């Protein structure tokens, strides 16, 4: 809702979005399979898992808003130099590849 | 509602004497006073307002003083067209009335 | 504006006599009227506001009396029931400065009698 | 010219008229009669028993001064200094102008802000009652913070009946500096509830405002309290003398100008706006003085002196000894041996590095699961496809178990991607941790609430902003709007 | 037997004022109220105080009404003094405004009768939100009510305004100023057209001397200020330009005798017996010198009850800062001969404007179109705002009706999208344009019958200043 509200060229699309929104991910996921909702917009890192277990739905390709989920901290906490290191270390020695393989 | 009781029973006076009748209500009235006079069979005539304010057409023969709930009203210099009977009114609650007295001449 | 009473009687002892007092502006003017004792006491009878509400009596004639008024014909309506020990005279009185409040009238009526 | 007066001290009225003969060296003067009573209403009646001769004069006198700032602000009657410490009386919305001499209760703002640079940097939780007396100080101290960091502030308007909850919450927060600006009965209330909570003891308590020394408060304070007090602020003779001095300098300066017309001498028949009111305000707002008996007094936009000298006190539990003085820039004392009950080592900074952190998460599969536990509290031990132990942690679930209206919190059980990464980070960085779920489940966004000009942050990120947690380990995207004041890390993954 | 003050105005008809209130029958509520008339025309504080508390000392007075001519400061704050000194309810005033600011803390008072300054700003947006025309300027001189005013028009101009441009303009204070110096630097930016600030009448006469000196008087501009600067009354100097439109609440308000009856009804309906949960007997004050600690328990129960009372279709209520909760509203008045002529009435949230276009505004064109396939799409309007965001075009469609009344160029301005409208929004910026966009009615677009043409070419051959 921030990405759509920010853009001006998509404003009419956002004006079409206000009358059908949901409150949680599972509500819309169950509502797509009940044919009340023909399409849904969310992250790729949830939909590619959902398209491998509940085996009736599909994604459709391209990406719009490329980013990554990050650790949210309070401003100027002293852990801001430690946790920015160890994450990179976990990306180096193959921990995250074990994590998403598991 | 509040009820009043005037007293006592008489306006016995000669030509030009002095009588005074008291407004006595059950509750504090804050000088809520009127005074009326009538013949038997004619109809009332107003005398007195808030500060014993007399009426145009009514002479200076009628005065009074008092406060709170007790008021005195004095009549003097009476010409015998005022063969009447004098009555006090309170309106704290909707209207209030007592007994009142009648005038005789000796 | 002047007040003239009508409907005078007590032809049934303990009956009901609808007396009235017409006026000739009385629509913004409240009403309350008076019977007279043999001791001549100007005792109150009933109470209406100018707008029909506020229907009350003093403690002499409570419990028996049916009350109304009509500001179109500029008339009052109340049936006399508990005057059956009195040879009373009734007049109507229109209190000055109007309203549903009350003030000091010089605007009284004419005076008619009610006899048993 | 004469000089109106409001009674306060009788012999001061004798010496002002004696001082008028002194002021006659600059354009001749006299003084008039004075009056003050216990009836405010009456004193508003008797303003033009004094204003009849107010065709070219100004007068404002200290002790509430409420019925006189409004009366002599009608006809634009110039109003001068006095002895007030409220804040409603420095406002371009309540009255026209009435110069000041003593700085207000909130106006001791910077003596604290400069104390940090005197010792060491600090972090401040600032306790403030809910009134303008404190909202003004909050705004001023935030204007001082917006120069070149503070935990939070609280609300306690009617705080005088078992208010330990507020202090119980400040005990949990990581802050050893307390700023307390309230009334003396509220000072005797916070001192109760902190002594019951042992914050008078091993904690710290910092003691702001001039309403903490006087009153039952000095009966109720430990050794080592620091209070402030202004230099000669109870020498009202020195005030009336410098008052007649700053008006004698202002009269000769104003009389030499043009369009010196005077207001009328009637007090019950005037209706116009006399144009020399602003000229009086102009000549008074630019009146810089050399020196008197009260120290050099100049004027700010609020007609205050701005150059007040403040006396720094300390309680050794036998007397409030003064240790140092203020002069815009603080003078550095030398007999300043600050105690604390404490002993003498616990005088500098001192921050408690917490090792138990609060974590907020949300229900998002396959990243974070949510499962109800077994019947005995401890949840189900399971195994992977490889027979490996699925490491779980007991997430404190929401009160809103079922989206309806019920509010019952239960121990649930949680597991997953972010849970495993939190396990590795906690084993790496020595973390004691608790995990409680989010209130509603709306991921955090910004909107304008409470039909005004306030924009608070809904959902999870508001619980990060309000101190309900200290880390967010969840699928939370990186945006321009969240990164305005929330620092991120290298973001786990890449997606769209 | 309740004590109600009167009105002291040095002019009006106290008979109509008496008669209006005395027909409201306050029975079925508790005791009946009363009135006592007096009059004064002087405007100093001391006469006001010794009359108000003289009448307080004589009568057991519950509340005070007041209005004299048109002086706002010479009443205001003085009333907040006597109200907080006496702990007694006091009605709102006419003869000055009861507005600009009840800024003191109403914890011992409260008096008011008027719309708020923000309800006026909200209707000032919905009025200029009838045709086009977003918020241009910022309040330049020092109102004391400035920071709330700008922080409310800012906080509503972004979360719910239909594509609005910037405000490159600020606030100064030319009271301490020597003259036309810093007001010269603000007359450059100040783009076109503008919005006038909140100032005084004399200083408006000043700032119009500076604006006439630079050239802002003619110049194709309009000026909205909501009445409180110059439109306090029917009196205006000739140094006011013919663009100086202005909204108030009043040309048939407080001064009316029915309004007096409404004011009597608000104080009198809030009976102590009506407060059935707290049947407390009010002990009114003795005199203006003491008895201020006896009303500590009574006035707080009274503070909760004045808000929404029910009346006889006239439900008037107050906020914590004393305003309505459905205030009486009027529209903007304009003329050119010393210049206020009435154009409207507003109640809840309606406007029902007398014209759908502003008179006094060649490069102004009418343009006629047609709804059809992928070129000009007509859709309906928003049910909360009326206008259109992406379309940004009126398309004032006429209705064909019964042959006794004219057509409807006040039918709701249906949105118009497509490919030609996006072309038109580029062609306007290419040279210089101005639209007057409307639809065809006979529906016979592009047809020639025996003798004549119909539809769009029918309005081409009739020379109606057109495009297609």
């Amino acid at each position: 809702d921030i990405y759509f509200r920010r853009q001006v060229e998509l404003s009419t699309m956002y004006r079409h979005m206000e009358k059908h929104n949901y409150e949680s991910a599972a509500e819309a996921i169950q509502a797509v399979r009940d044919n009340k909702l023909h399409a849904f917009i969310w992250d790729s890192a949830v939909l590619e898992f959902e398209a491998s277990q509940k085996c009736d739905l599909v994604t459709t390709g391209e990406l719009f808003f490329r980013s990554g989920f990050g650790i949210g901290m309070r401003k100027d906490s002293p852990w801001k130099q430690q946790v920015s290191l160890s994450i990179l270390k976990s990306h180096e020695n193959g921990f995250m590849e074990d994590l998403d393989k598991t | 509602d509040i009820q009043m009781t005037q007293s006592p029973s008489s306006l016995s006076a000669s030509l030009g004497g002095k009588v005074t009748i008291t407004c006595k209500a059950s509750q504090d009235i804050n000088k809520y006073i009127a005074w009326y006079q009538h013949k038997p069979g004619k109809g009332p005539r107003l005398l007195i307002h808030y500060t014993s304010s007399l009426q145009p057409g009514i002479p200076s023969r009628f005065s009074g003083s008092g406060s709170g709930r007790d008021y005195s009203f004095s009549i003097s210099n009476l010409e015998p067209e005022d063969i009447a009977t004098y009555y006090c009114l309170q309106y704290d609650n909707l209207y209030t009335f007592g007994g009142g007295t009648k005038l005789e001449i000796k | 504006v002047k007040l003239q009473e009508s409907g005078g009687g007590l032809v049934q002892p303990g009956g009901s006599l609808k007396l009235s007092c017409a006026a000739s502006t009385f629509s913004s003017y409240t009403m309350s009227w008076v019977r007279q004792t043999p001791e001549k006491r100007l005792e109150w009878v009933a109470y209406i506001s100018n707008g029909g509400g506020g229907t009350y009596y003093p403690d002499t004639v409570k419990g028996r009396f049916t009350i109304s008024r009509d500001n179109a014909k500029n008339t009052l309506y109340l049936q006399m029931n508990s005057l059956k020990e009195d040879t009373a005279m009734y007049y109507c009185a229109r209190p000055s400065r109007g309203g549903s409040s009350y003030w000091y009238f010089d605007v009284w009526g004419a005076g008619t009698t009610v006899t048993v | 010219v004469n000089i109106g007066a409001v009674l306060s001290t009788r012999k001061h009225e004798q010496m002002f008229r004696e001082a008028v003969n002194q002021a006659n060296k600059r354009i001749q003067l006299q003084a008039t009669s004075v009056t003050h009573k216990p009836n405010a209403i009456q004193m508003a009646l008797s303003v033009c028993e004094d204003l009849i001769s107010s065709q070219v004069y100004a007068i404002l006198v200290s002790h509430t001064p409420t019925p006189v700032s409004y009366t002599a602000g009608f006809y634009r009657i110039p109003v001068l200094g006095l002895t007030t410490r409220m804040s409603i009386y420095s406002d371009k919305s309540i009255h026209l102008s009435f110069l000041r001499t003593v700085p207000p209760y909130s106006h001791q703002s910077s003596v604290w802000f400069e104390m940090m640079r005197v010792y060491n940097w600090n972090h401040i939780i600032l306790l403030v009652s809910d009134d303008h007396e404190g909202r003004a100080a909050q705004k001023r101290l935030e204007t001082l913070l917006e120069e070149r960091k503070a935990e939070k502030v609280l609300q306690f308007d009617p705080g005088t009946k078992n208010v330990t909850a507020l202090l119980m919450e400040a005990r949990e927060l990581e802050a050893r500096v307390i700023i307390l600006s309230a009334s003396e009965d509220d000072a005797a209330t916070v001192y109760r509830a902190a002594a019951m909570l042992d914050m008078t003891g091993s904690g710290y308590v910092w003691l702001v405002g001039e309403r903490e020394i006087s009153g039952n408060a000095l009966r109720y304070a430990p050794d080592g309290i620091i209070g402030l007090q202004l230099i000669n602020g109870k020498n009202e003779s020195a005030h009336i003398s410098d008052a007649v001095g700053v008006v004698a300098q202002a009269v000769h300066e104003l009389l030499e100008k043009e369009n010196i017309t005077d207001p009328p001498r009637g007090c019950v028949g005037n209706t116009n706006i006399w144009k020399t009111g602003p000229l009086f305000k102009r000549v008074l707002m630019s009146s810089k003085y050399a020196d008197g008996v009260t120290g050099r007094v100049e004027f700010n936009e609020d007609g205050d002196r701005k150059f007040a000298q403040y006396s720094i006190m300390n309680l050794q539990n036998r007397k409030l000894v003064q240790v140092g003085i203020y002069n815009g820039t603080h003078v550095i004392p030398n007999d300043r041996k600050i105690i604390w009950p404490g002993g003498e080592t616990e005088k500098p900074r001192g921050y408690q590095m917490s090792t138990r952190l609060k974590i907020v998460t949300i229900h998002q599969e396959p990243f974070v699961y949510v499962k109800p536990t077994m019947s005995d509290g401890t949840c189900k031990e399971e195994f992977t496809v490889n027979g490996d132990p699925v490491k779980k942690v007991i997430c404190t679930g929401p009160n809103d178990t079922s989206p309806g209206s019920p509010r019952h919190t239960v121990p649930q059980c949680c597991y997953g991607f972010c849970i495993d990464l939190l396990i590795k980070l906690a084993r790496t960085m020595q973390f004691t941790y608790e995990v409680h779920l989010v209130a509603d489940g709306k991921f955090g966004t910004q909107e304008r609430v409470q039909n005004s000009n306030k924009k608070e942050w809904n959902g999870m990120m508001g619980e990060l902003l309000s101190g309900q947690a200290d880390m967010i380990v969840a699928p939370l995207t990186i945006n321009n709007e969240r990164a305005q004041y929330i620092e991120f890390s290298k973001p786990f993954k890449y997606q769209g | 037997s309740i004590g109600i003050a009167v009105i002291l105005v040095g002019t009006s008809d106290e008979v109509a004022i008496k008669d209006a209130h005395e027909k409201d029958d306050f029975h079925h509520l508790s005791v009946v109220p009363r009135v006592e008339l007096v009059a004064m025309n002087e405007t100093d504080p001391k006469s006001i105080i010794t009359r108000i508390c003289d009448l307080m000392s004589d009568r057991k007075i519950q509340g005070v009404v007041f209005a004299d001519d048109t002086d706002q400061e010479a009443i205001a704050q003085i009333l907040d003094f006597i109200s907080a000194q006496t702990l007694t309810p006091i009605l709102g005033i006419h003869g000055g405004s009861s507005m600009i600011m009840a800024d003191k803390d109403e914890s011992s008072m409260f008096f008011q009768f008027g719309p708020s300054i923000e309800q006026q700003a909200s209707v000032m947006l919905n009025i200029m939100e009838e045709y086009d025309w977003y918020i241009f300027s910022i309040v330049t001189t020092y109102f004391p009510g400035y920071q709330d005013f700008v922080n409310k028009i800012r906080s509503t101009i972004e979360n719910s305004f239909v594509g609005w441009e910037l405000e490159e303009v600020l606030l100064l204070d030319m009271s301490l100023d020597d003259g036309d110096s810093k007001i010269q630097n603000q007359l450059k930016k100040l783009q076109s057209p503008i919005i006038l600030l909140y100032c005084t009448k004399e200083e408006a006469t000043y700032i119009f001397e500076v604006a006439n000196s630079v050239g802002l008087t003619g110049y194709g501009y309009t000026w909205i200020v909501p009445s409180l600067v110059a439109g306090d009354t029917d009196t205006v100097p000739s140094e006011f330009p013919t663009g100086l439109i202005s909204v108030s609440y009043d040309e048939w308000d407080y001064g009316l005798p029915a309004r007096v009856r409404d004011g009597i009804a608000i104080i009198t309906t809030a009976a102590s017996d009506m407060l059935s949960e707290h049947s407390f007997i009010p002990e009114p004050k003795s005199s203006c010198y003491n008895t201020h600690e006896k009303r500590i328990y009574q006035s707080n129960m009274l503070n909760r009850y004045l808000i929404n009372v029910t009346f006889e279709g006239r439900d008037l209520s107050f906020s914590e800062d004393g305003y309505q909760m459905h205030p009486k509203l009027v529209i903007i008045l304009l003329n050119k001969e010393r210049k206020w002529e009435r154009v409207g009435k507003w109640k809840d949230k309606s406007l029902q404007m007398k014209y759908y276009v502003w008179p006094r505004m060649d490069d102004h064109l009418s343009i006629v179109t047609l709804e059809e396939a992928p070129f000009v799409i007509v859709e309906s309007v928003d049910p909360l705002s009326g206008t259109c965001m992406r379309n940004t075009v009126p398309c004032q469609k006429r209705i064909i009706s019964e042959n006794k009344t004219d057509e409807e160029p006040g039918y709701i301005k249906k949105c118009c999208k497509g490919f030609c409208i996006d072309i038109l929004k580029k062609i306007s910026k290419s040279v210089k344009f101005t639209y007057d966009l409307y639809l065809v009615t006979n529906g016979k677009h592009g047809k020639k019958i025996n003798g004549t043409w119909n539809g769009m070419i029918g309005e081409v051959v009739m020379k109606r200043a057109y495009m297609a």
